[PDB]
């Protein structure tokens, strides 16, 4: 070989040293969202019982017999709120991923003639404790977890039945 | 878990007058409660008048005070106001202020049952 080959080798080494990386932030955000999913999954044992024994969905945390919203905290979750049978979990604000900072996800159920279906996805809201339909959050504050930061099994739409 | 409520603003006014009642609550999480106003006339029993939700976007009234009473909440001063207009001689009673615990600051449930704390009461007579 000669000097040209060595220079080309050095250039190739420099090229390989600085290379683009895939979007690994989305996977980390997906991993961190699972904590809020698990924390919200633990409050459905006290909502279904109230609905079954009273005929209407719980209005607040007091009616469902769960702890205070600000007291349901984890490593990346700061609050879990129950409102008209809808469970909303909010992320933290300081030591989290830059993409799921102060964002919310929902967990609601719809009653069928022989089962009670459960849905997971973006935030939704109800209107009355005796209603059977849900609508979008429309918070106008950009507090919705993006689709890319959710599992493929947790992307239900507000009109799903 | 020792919230206390103080009621002030009562007085004596002629019929057709206006009065402003204020309830001040201090201690721990005072923004997690729903303030409900009661009224007890001599001879009769206690009854509900107005209620306000924790979120502040749900206010209910009584059939006998519809269109004449207004209730507002200001969390900055930790006070809840109840304004009366077009007073009637049949409104002579003692007003009380009490709170109900709701584990959320974004609730919309108002109820007149199962109250926790209470207040001393304020005197309001019209003649
Ligand atoms: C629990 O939440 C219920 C929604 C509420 N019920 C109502 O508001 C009425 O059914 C009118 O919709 C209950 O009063 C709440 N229970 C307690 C103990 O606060
Ligand atoms: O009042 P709640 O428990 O729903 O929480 C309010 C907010 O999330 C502050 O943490």
């Amino acid at each position: 070989f000669t000097l040209i080959e060595l220079m080309i080798v050095i250039a190739i080494v420099g090229i390989l040293a600085a290379v683009a990386l895939p979007a690994y932030q989305d996977y980390t955000a997906r991993a961190q969202v699972s904590e809020a999913i698990l924390l919200a999954e633990g409050q459905k044992s006290a909502v279904t019982e109230y609905y079954l024994n009273h005929g209407e969905w719980p209005g607040d945390n007091s009616s469902a017999g769960v702890a205070t919203s600000a007291d349901i905290k984890g490593k990346y979750v700061q609050s879990v709120t129950v409102a008209n049978g809808v469970i909303t979990a909010q992320m933290a604000s300081s030591n989290v991923n830059n993409e799921i900072k102060s964002k919310k996800l929902s967990l609601w159920a719809k009653r069928q003639n022989g089962s009670v279906k459960w849905f997971c996805g973006q935030p939704v809201t109800r209107t009355t404790a005796t209603a059977t339909d849900v609508a979008a959050a429309n918070g106008k504050t950009d507090d919705k977890i993006n689709t890319k930061h959710l599992p493929s099994t947790c992307r239900d739409d507000s009109s799903a039945s | 878990a020792q919230l206390q409520l103080v009621e002030s603003g009562g007085g004596l006014v002629q019929p057709g007058g206006s009065l402003r009642l204020s309830c001040a609550s201090s201690g721990f999480r005072s923004d997690y409660y729903a303030i409900v106003w009661f009224r007890q006339a001599p001879g009769k029993e206690r009854e509900g008048v107005s209620c306000i939700s924790t979120s502040g976007k749900t206010t209910i009234y009584a059939d006998s005070v519809k269109g004449r009473f207004t209730i507002s909440r200001d969390n900055a001063k930790n006070t809840v106001y109840l304004q009366m207009n077009s007073l009637k001689p049949e409104d002579t009673a003692v007003y009380y202020c009490a709170a109900d615990f709701r584990g959320s600051r974004l609730s919309d449930v108002c109820s007149y049952s199962s109250m926790d704390y209470w207040g001393k009461g304020t005197l309001a007579t019209v003649s």
